């Protein structure tokens, strides 16, 4: 399917920004 | 269908009265600290932490030196060195402040848009790379850590009117544009040309040379189209490598440049072909400057309408009409919303509106 072909997409690729997110920091505010 | 449920828990007005344009959470807070989220609207910037039983605790409030400032737009980063959040803000002056969220001084600016500025967006891998969409018909990317405009994404191909909103896919590696004359534009960031100037962006040190930075002028857009609204296209976001955009028609568009099996990345700029995938239907939202948002992980979708509802739908059920959630409404929230903005978690969803007030709903 279109739909879950682009779920598998944004799935797999916020995967890659959260992991990123998870080594972060970010001194709070 | 859609299992999605959310209880209004506050609600208060910000002692100015104008209408709030802006509402950010700050999705670079880690994991257990304080969910932080910023308003803008007149000439004020706003700080609130969001606490237990639906508190909403004031922290700082901002206040523009120029009176006749309007901030439309704000978003957050942070400092790639010493990992400080940053808050970048602009408006109806054209002009760029950099703010740092936690004293409330204006760091630095940036002045070279020939009008208002209507959106701000991050770029979603490099903290430093700040995208910016202007009524002067252009797009401008800048350098925030070398203080240099890496591109100009207007002119012979560029936007005709006023660009209203832009967004980054997901890695990065492209923006999609829209505006005034009813267009959507594809700017692909990860050319060979684009990936230059961005990598001569850092090599750029003032101290070490006297000449000042070139930023490129892309005249020519990787994709064009006209043919998904017939009137302003004011708020655009990718899901995925299909895009969302709306105008005045009380719908959401679901779309994708090209025919239906064409791969995103393979497209020409030439490409006259467009595949509509599906709408999200709404009511009373057909005046401009309203716009939708989405969670982190992209499961949910919210926008708000003129007369105070606020429509969610769950992005996890193919078809459009058994997607939508029940429209979140509170008797006293009467205004038009003009922005929502989901916390990382999604766990809370706060609205925005033209009478000053912010509107908490927590996730059940
Ligand atoms: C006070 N009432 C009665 C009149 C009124 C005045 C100004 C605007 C306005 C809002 N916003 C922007 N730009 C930012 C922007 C762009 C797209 C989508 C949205 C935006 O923020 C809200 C959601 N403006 C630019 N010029 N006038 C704007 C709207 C209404
Ligand atoms: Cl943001
Ligand atoms: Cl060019």
């Amino acid at each position: 399917s279109m739909f879950s072909s682009n779920r598998q997409k944004i799935l797999e690729r916020t995967e890659i920004l959260n992991q990123e997110w998870k080594q972060r920091r970010i001194q709070p505010v | 269908k859609c299992k999605y449920s959310f209880k209004c828990v506050n609600s208060l007005k910000e002692d100015h009265n104008q209408p709030l344009f802006g509402v950010q959470f700050n999705w670079h807070s880690k994991e257990g600290d304080p969910l932080v989220f910023a308003t803008v609207g007149s000439n004020r910037v706003t700080l609130y932490e969001c606490h237990s039983q639906g508190e909403i605790r004031l922290l700082q409030s901002y206040v523009d030196a120029d009176a006749d400032e309007n901030f439309y737009t704000c978003a957050w980063t942070y400092d790639s060195n010493t990992s400080h959040p940053l808050l970048a803000v602009a408006g109806s002056r054209g002009i760029i402040r950099i703010i740092n969220p936690i004293t409330m001084q204006c760091i630095k600016h940036y002045v070279g848009h020939g009008n208002a500025i209507n959106e701000l967006k991050f770029h979603p891998r490099d903290p430093n790379l700040l995208l910016s969409v202007s009524k002067d018909h252009a797009l401008r990317l800048w350098n925030i850590q070398t203080d240099t405009l890496v591109a100009i994404f207007g002119g012979v191909e560029g936007h005709r009117d006023e660009v209203l909103s832009a967004d980054y896919d997901l890695l990065g590696e492209k923006i999609m544009s829209c505006g005034m004359d009813h267009s959507l534009k594809l700017w692909r960031i990860n050319s060979k040309r684009m990936m230059n100037a961005i990598k001569e962006s850092y090599d750029y040190n003032p101290n070490k040379t006297n000449r000042p930075f070139i930023s490129q002028k892309i005249h020519f857009p990787d994709f064009s189209t006209r043919d998904i609204h017939r009137n302003y296209v004011d708020c655009v976001r990718w899901l995925g490598d299909l895009i969302l955009s709306k105008s005045c028609e009380n719908a959401i568009v679901c779309w994708k440049p090209g025919k239906m099996e064409d791969d995103i990345d393979k497209i020409k700029p030439s490409e006259s072909n467009v595949t509509i995938l599906g709408r999200f239907d709404y009511s009373q939202c057909d005046i401009w400057y309203m716009r939708f948002s989405m969670d982190f992980w992209q499961k949910m979708l919210a926008l708000g309408n003129q007369v105070g509802k606020l429509y969610v739908w769950d992005l996890e059920v193919e078809d459009p009409h058994k997607a939508k959630c029940t429209t979140l409404t509170h008797h006293k929230c009467g205004a038009a919303i003009r922005q929502t903005s989901f916390s990382r978690d999604s766990s809370i969803l706060i609205a925005v509106c033209d009478d000053a007030s912010i509107w908490r709903w927590d996730r059940l």
